[PDB]
């Protein structure tokens, strides 16, 4: 049908055939140094187990990485990027952290490690371009990050290329009055995606979350993708 | 603070597409945020300093902007936050 030829047609949608389909790294920071301030994250360990079956039933070869300083986030992905993707569709990372902002005029935002100390967000995805990887050069990159706080040139080439990133900063929680229930962003994700990424590609998904996310309050409704992604993406479901 | 506080006023803006001989609208050009850098249909945002060039016959200069510079603070300023969201929910 209308929905079969735009899920096979590899000049719309990216090939995702590969099993596995490829890495999701989630850093997961949930205790924070007493000196940076920084709130200890309850509730992220739940968000981090629901993306982690999320992402497993979507063929990922999942690994979490707990407290990492942002230093060691940053050679956390240096390694990711470091390896071959050669056998792989596409590559996720996903960052649970408390965040702040950070002006950018592509990839804006940033993330603390447990140390207090921030990683840019552009900083994060630059170290996925096709010069350190050219593993994952024309897959897509996808970024999901839940930080509780015509053509380009200089030379004509469309860049940044096949990197999406989803950034949400929005602090609710399932339960509004419980911080360890999990976040409301989180969740609201892991849903749409149960009952949606069989069928639609991550942007509708995505679209669905900001309806969602539109309803519940929003001066933050920040889940702002930046989406330089060329073709459709659609999962590989169990 | 923009990248060129020179251009953050329209008229200072469209002043430079004086012979703009391309299908793009110099006018909706301006209004966006961006000036003409005197080299072929090449432009650049006066506050995020993003360059666009090569546009297309109905092409809108605000869709371009914020698709390819999503973090412009001129183009959150002007659009919204909602705007750019879908911008780029809706490719
Ligand atoms: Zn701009």
């Amino acid at each position: 049908g209308a929905l079969e030829s735009l899920r096979g047609n590899a000049d719309l949608a990216y090939i995702l055939s590969m099993e596995p389909c490829g890495h999701c790294l989630i850093i997961n920071n949930v205790n924070f140094c007493r000196e940076s301030g920084l709130r200890t994250r309850t509730g992220s360990n739940i968000d981090c187990e629901k993306l982690r079956r999320r992402f497993s039933s979507l063929h990922f070869m999942v690994e979490v990485k707990g407290d990492l300083t942002a230093k060691k986030m940053v050679l956390a992905l240096l390694e990711l990027a470091r390896q071959d993707h050669g056998a792989l569709d596409c590559c996720v990372v996903v960052i649970l952290s408390h965040g702040c902002q950070a002006s950018h005029l592509q990839f804006p935002g940033a993330v603390y490690g447990t140390d207090g100390c921030p990683v840019s967000v552009e900083k994060i995805v630059n170290i996925f371009n096709g010069t350190s990887c050219p593993s994952l050069g024309g897959k897509p990159k996808l970024f999901f990050i839940q930080a509780c706080g015509a053509t380009p040139f200089q030379s004509s080439l469309p860049t940044p290329s096949d990197i999406f990133v989803s950034y949400s900063t929005f602090p609710g929680f399932v339960s509004w009055r419980d911080p360890k229930s999990g976040s409301w962003y989180v969740e609201t994700l892991d849903d749409i995606f149960e009952q949606w990424a069989h069928s639609e590609d991550l942007q509708s998904l995505l679209l669905r979350v900001a309806n969602a996310v539109s309803v519940k309050g929003i001066y933050k409704q920040m889940p702002g993708c930046f989406n330089f992604l060329r073709k459709k993406l659609f999962f590989k479901t169990s | 603070l923009p990248r060129n506080p020179s251009m953050a006023d329209y008229e200072a803006r469209i002043f430079t597409f004086g012979t703009w001989i391309y299908s793009v609208n110099k006018e909706q050009l301006a209004r966006a945020g961006f000036y003409a850098l005197g080299e072929g249909d090449k432009v650049k945002c006066f506050h995020c300093g993003g360059g666009l060039t090569d546009w297309k016959p109905s092409e809108d200069p605000w869709e371009q902007h914020a698709k390819w510079y999503p973090g412009c603070k001129y183009l959150l300023e002007q659009k919204g936050q909602e705007y750019i969201n879908n911008i780029h929910l809706t490719h």
